[PDB]
């Protein structure tokens, strides 16, 4: 859908389709890593992996401390660079006088 | 704070005589499976038993030993052994219960002792037998009456029916070109069972040079390791073998009764008949303890027919003491307890509340019993429903003598004082005799002292054998009229219920073993638990299992879609059949065995115990109270209805075949003898359209032209898939015992492993392959490369080293490994709370921490020994040799192995044994695409088909 022009300009399709290809990311990772290692050249070494609690336990966790460091982030420091916006006016104006 | 604590050390106050610190010693003692004697050379690192080794020089246990003998060190430091005599289960004294005996027999002397009853198992030791003999003579009315649940009451029954006396039949397997087996496992621990693998063994071992090779033939109900070492196996149903030997008879022309049989059975019994009288008197028939008496005595007849006696079959005056038949005299005593005729009971050992069979009711009629005397070593079933519970002492801590099945009289050794006291079997008998506080060590020296002579005493000990006491070889009458004269009983009566002992827990009495519990169970790769075993065609119809069963049957082109549709099979492993066979009902878990008979189901003693120790204190289902006195061995009709309720078993291996792969190379004799590299020349031709393989290595490796490099050969042909070197390495190496859930998690901790791949067409009659798998010590090894912190680093020997204090974890060697023969610490497995594991612990090895990866360390103990020793005898000679001796450096798993199939020795050196076996056309590596170029290969398995059954 990204590659026609609507679908990209809608905001609410963007982060749709934004939260889909981060889950699909992380599975991508998932087959690269866990199926490969699941089966290998002898087959009598062959088992399933199964996640457990306490490793989604660590995802949520660092999920959290990634969100309370963004929270400090945009308390503490500015968002915007309000430097390198203010010369991106500077030369926008310069732009229109060239025409 | 300091880099360590104060580490306080603790001298003698009087140095022992002959020991040197530091040093450890051997001592010649013997171990007793089922009451016949092994001997056993065992290392007392510090006046502690550690590491249980095989003596070359005993008749038995030439060096090899079986897994039994290896995880007795585990049993004897069980930390659940019984320390003090109890009354009612209260504590007592020693004295106490003298005195009370002492009444007791007094009390009973107004009588001739018609009151006072015995009960042990197969006893074979002289001095016990005797003292046996003595106490009936003082006592006229007592009686013996043995019994112990794994006997061999068929074969003296049989014995007494074709030669009207017991006699002890011995084969010769090293001079038997053909070997037939009835339901007979020869190659499974029992009586003889290493001297039988190592003669066997030695005829499948085949080299160029070799022209002739050994053939078994095999027919049994279920699958067995046996039925492994075989190049034919027909899966008959139990109750069928006895028509299947009077068959065997009638074509022979010896005395026999035709029998209606499977188009299947009727070819291979047209087979053995023309491979026998083709090797008259280079052939012998042998017959299982579990098939009826009537079997053994055709066995005996063929055997005279085809003259293999006095050649292959050689019959010797009985060995175990009064041969007798233990169900019945069982039977006898449970009668007795029953009317209230006996006044006491007095057993040595064997569980029998337990052991007996359900229809039995040993323990209701115990109750009757006023005083019932119980020496176990261990506070078992029996003990808690018995008054006067009293310690035995392990044979280790023990003074005694044990026969062999040839008939040695072999002397056990004490390497320790017992560590909770406990009196041996003699010391009780000496009580009985009215001789109180009688050392152990003197009853059995006075016994053999005028017998050997002091001189003869001071030569057993120094030995693991006595020289003068063998079995005299005797010529017995074959009494045609009485074997010829039989019921011969007809197979057919519904589901069938086959009764086998537990390959790892024998009788149930190493259920409290961990290392046993936690070994995988051969061909069936299950631990911790026990199922009901039976075919898949036998699991589709009884328990009404969605898959047709035809689907596996199929020709090579479709091999891997049938390998897919077992996999999908499986997965219905664990489903609770509840079956009724004469009033009782197990509700026992399934697990599927491909080989095993239609209408069958075999169930393994051994499970299920109550009263046992902390480890298997509830595992298994029993399968005793459904067992009966009348038919020990089969079942006649079993409901088996499907409850559903599916419950998890846990299996080590996971998988059940080879994807297509070339893991294990299988070859015929004829051609290997035209062409010993045949089977490599093929496969390549497959694979890359040339008979050579032309590997590339980008990487150098290093010389090791003028060094020591130690390699290892494992041949195919030899293993049976015994599991005693995997016993052997975890004594050897102190490696952890992970509990049921870390297993389920595949955290099993294994340096050595074997893999069975039940690979071939049909799938519901496959032929099994028992590979061992250890570390291959790669030149160029992947998990060397990808270790960070170089944990992980090659040897100047060639030896791959692996240092857990450098380790940090990572776990990245484990992914790189392509045989993945590494097994790491995710919690800690290690037991540091129990005062005896810690004295079981080996001090040479390190005991590993949580968070350190392990692998198998070819015995690096055992070579760093033999290099210090090697470079101190040179200096002090002032060669500078530094020459290590081929025989010098034996690893754990080469000298457990019966069969010889692991060789250890210098790869340079060209007249080691090793590299004659390595240039053997058959030697192969596992994964040549691979650039590892491993050290341990193997000899590619031949077998030697008959034309009639194959072509
Ligand atoms: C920088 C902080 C690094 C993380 C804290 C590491 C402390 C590790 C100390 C472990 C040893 C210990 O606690 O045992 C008691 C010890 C004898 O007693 C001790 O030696 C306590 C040592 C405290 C070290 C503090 C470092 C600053
Ligand atoms: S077998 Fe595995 S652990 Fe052993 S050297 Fe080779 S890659 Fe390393
Ligand atoms: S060589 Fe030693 S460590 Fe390796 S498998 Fe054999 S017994 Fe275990
Ligand atoms: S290699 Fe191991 S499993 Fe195979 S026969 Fe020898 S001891 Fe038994
Ligand atoms: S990668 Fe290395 S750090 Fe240890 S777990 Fe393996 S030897």
């Amino acid at each position: 859908p990204l590659w026609f022009k609507k679908v990209r300009q809608n905001i609410p399709a963007l982060l749709i389709i934004s939260l889909i290809v981060s889950v699909g990311m992380w599975l991508e990772r998932y087959v690269i890593i866990v199926i490969s290692l699941e089966r290998d050249f002898l087959p009598s070494s062959w088992d399933i992996y199964i996640p457990t609690i306490w490793d989604w336990s660590l995802y949520i966790g660092t999920f959290g401390l990634f969100f309370t460091l963004l929270f400090l982030f945009i308390r503490v420091l500015p968002m915007i660079n309000i430097f390198e916006m203010r010369l991106f006016l500077y030369q926008e104006t310069e732009k229109a006088k060239q025409r | 704070c300091t880099y360590q604590p104060r580490q306080y050390i603790a001298p003698f106050d009087r140095q022992p005589e002959g020991r040197v610190p530091g040093i450890p010693q051997y001592f010649a003692s013997t171990l007793t499976l089922g009451g016949y004697g092994t001997g056993v050379l065992v290392r007392s690192n510090e006046g502690r038993p550690t590491k249980v080794e095989g003596n070359p020089r005993h008749p038995a246990s030439l060096g090899g030993t079986d897994l039994f003998a290896q995880a007795e060190i585990l049993t004897m430091y069980d930390p659940d052994r019984s320390t003090t005599v109890l009354r009612q289960g209260v504590p007592s004294t020693w004295a106490e219960f003298t005195t009370t005996l002492g009444n007791a027999l007094t009390a009973a002397r107004a009588t001739q002792g018609a009151g006072v009853r015995l009960l042990t198992t197969t006893i074979t030791s002289p001095s016990l037998a005797a003292q046996i003999e003595q106490f009936l003579q003082a006592y006229p009315q007592a009686r013996w009456y043995q019994y112990e649940p794994i006997n061999r009451d068929n074969v003296v029954a049989g014995a007494r029916l074709a030669f009207g006396r017991d006699v002890t039949t011995r084969y010769d397997l090293s001079a038997a070109q053909v070997v037939v087996s009835l339901d007979a496992d020869f190659l499974a621990p029992g009586p003889g069972f290493v001297a039988y693998a190592r003669a066997f063994a030695e005829r499948r071992k085949v080299r160029k040079d070799s022209t002739t090779m050994n053939r078994l033939y095999v027919v049994e109900a279920s699958p067995s390791t046996t039925g492994t070492a075989a190049d034919h196996r027909l899966p008959l149903r139990a109750d069928a073998i006895a028509a299947f030997t009077g068959a065997l008879a009638n074509e022979l022309g010896v005395g026999g009764a035709p029998a209606t049989l499977s188009p299947k059975a009727e070819e291979f019994l047209r087979a053995i008949a023309r491979d026998l009288e083709e090797h008259r008197g280079q052939s012998v028939v042998i017959a299982g303890d579990q098939q009826p008496p009537i079997v053994h005595a055709l066995a005996h007849l063929i055997n005279a027919e085809l003259g293999n006696v006095g050649q292959t079959v050689f019959y010797h005056e009985p060995v175990e003491a009064r041969p007798t038949n233990q169900t019945e005299e069982l039977v006898a005593l449970v009668s007795e307890m029953a009317a209230g005729r006996v006044e006491t009971l007095i057993m040595i050992g064997g569980n029998p509340v337990y052991n007996a069979p359900g229809d039995l009711r040993f323990a209701d009629r115990m109750a009757s019993v006023p005083l019932t005397i119980h020496l176990s070593q261990f506070v078992d079933e029996t003990s808690a429903r018995a008054t006067w519970h009293i310690p035995q002492a392990h044979p280790l801590e023990s003074w005694g003598d044990a026969r062999a099945f040839d008939g040695t009289a072999s002397i056990v050794q004490p390497l320790i004082e017992p560590l909770y006291g406990g009196k041996t079997a003699n010391e009780l008998l000496a009580a009985m005799l009215g001789q109180p506080e009688a050392e152990s060590y003197d009853l059995v020296r006075s016994f053999w002292l005028e017998q050997i002579g002091e001189t003869g005493w001071q030569v057993a000990l120094a030995n693991g054998v006595i020289a003068e006491t063998v079995a005299p070889v005797i010529e017995p009458t074959l009494n045609e009229g009485a074997i010829r004269a039989t019921p011969i009983p007809q197979p057919g009566d519904g589901v069938e219920i086959v009764f086998r002992p537990d390959p790892s827990l024998f009788d149930g009495f190493y259920a409290n073993n961990g290392w046993l519990q936690e070994l995988p169970r051969p061909l069936t790769k299950l631990v911790w638990d026990n199922a009901a075993l039976m075919s898949p065609r036998t699991a589709i119809k009884l328990l009404g299992l969605p898959f047709n069963a035809d689907r596996l049957i199929g020709t090579e082109a479709d091999d891997r879609e049938r390998q897919q549709y077992l996999e999908q099979l499986s997965k219905v492993n664990g489903t609770i059949a509840r079956i009724e066979y004469r009033g009782g009902i197990i509700e026992i878990p399934i697990w599927l065995l491909p080989g095993h008979a239609e209408d069958s189901i075999t169930l393994n003693l051994g499970y299920g115990r109550t009263h046992a120790g902390r480890v298997g204190n509830n595992v298994g289902i029993d399968v005793y109270p459904i067992r009966t006195s009348d038919s020990p061995w089969f079942g006649a009709g079993a409901r088996v209805t499907n409850t559903g309720r599916t419950y998890l078993l846990v299996s080590t291996q996971d998988h059940w075949t080879l994807e297509g792969r070339d893991i294990y190379r299988v070859g015929e004799f004829k051609k290997f003898k035209e062409d010993p590299k045949y089977i490599a020349k093929e496969v390549y031709q497959e694979e890359y359209g040339r008979e050579t393989p032309n590997y590339q290595s980008l990487q150098p490796g290093d010389d090791y032209t003028g060094r020591n490099a130690w390699g290892m050969t494992i041949n195919l042909n030899a293993c049976i898939g015994c599991n005693a070197c995997v016993v052997a390495c975890q004594a050897e190496n102190n490696i952890a015992v992970v509990g049921k859930d870390q297993v389920s998690r595949g955290r099993e901790m294994h340096w050595i492993r074997i893999d069975r791949y039940f690979a071939g067409e049909d799938l519901d009659n496959p032929s099994i392959y028992m590979m061992p798998v250890n570390c291959m010590q790669c030149e160029k090894a992947p998990c060397e490369v990808v270790c960070p912190v170089a944990a992980t680093v090659h040897d100047y020997e060639g030896l791959n080293n692996m240092v857990y204090n450098r380790c940090v974890g990572t776990k990245y060697c484990s992914n790189n490994c392509p045989y993945k023969v590494r097994r790491f610490n995710f919690l800690q497995y290690s037991d540091t709370t129990t005062e005896t594991f810690k004295l079981a612990f080996n001090p040479d090895v390190t005991v590993r921490i949580r968070g350190v990866m392990e692998k198998c360390t070819y015995c690096v103990q055992r070579i760093s020994g033999a290099r210090i020793a090697a470079k101190r005898a040179a200096v002090q000679a002032g060669q500078s040799s530094y020459v290590i001796s081929d025989g010098a450096i034996q690893t754990a798993c080469e000298q457990a192995c019966p069969t010889g199939a692991i060789v250890f020795g210098d790869i340079n050196d060209s007249n080691s044994r090793v590299a004659k076996w390595k240039a053997e056309g058959h030697n192969y590596g596992l994964l040549g695409f691979l650039n590892t170029v491993p050290r341990t290969t193997y000899l590619a398995r031949v077998r030697n088909p008959s034309e009639e059954l194959e072509k």
